[PDB]
C-alpha cells in the first residue's frame, strides 16, 4: 500500500503508526445530590421589571 | 481527538511527505557515520606489549 507496488524489494519501510486503544471510559463528576433550583426561577409570579 | 483525526484525512497526504523527508535525513545520518568511522576492512588490536 505505502510503496504503491505489488512487488517489494529487500529493506525496512515505515508504514503507519500504532497506539493502544482505550479499554473503557471513566467519568468522575462532583457528587452533590441537591437538584439545582432552575425551576424556582422560571416557575414564579410576575418577573422583575 | 477522533473528530480531528477525521478532519486530518480531508486535508491530504501531507504526513506522508514528512515521513519520507524525515526518513531520508535519518538514513543519511547513519550513512555519514559509516563513511567517516568505517574505512578499515579488518579490526586491528594493539599488541599486548
Amino acid at each position: 500500500c505505502t510503496l504503491k507496488s505489488f512487488t517489494v524489494e529487500k529493506g525496512i519501510y515505515q508504514t503507519s503508526n500504532f497506539r493502544v486503544q482505550p479499554t473503557e471510559s471513566i467519568v468522575r463528576f462532583p457528587n452533590i445530590t441537591n437538584l439545582c433550583p432552575f425551576d424556582e426561577v422560571f416557575n414564579a409570579t410576575r418577573f422583575a421589571s | 481527538s477522533t473528530e480531528c483525526s477525521n478532519l486530518l484525512l480531508q486535508y491530504g497526504s501531507f504526513c506522508t511527505q514528512l515521513k519520507r523527508a524525515l526518513t531520508g535525513i535519518a538514513v543519511e545520518q547513519d550513512k555519514n557515520t559509516q563513511e567517516v568511522f568505517a574505512q578499515v576492512k579488518q579490526i586491528y588490536k594493539t599488541p599486548p606489549i
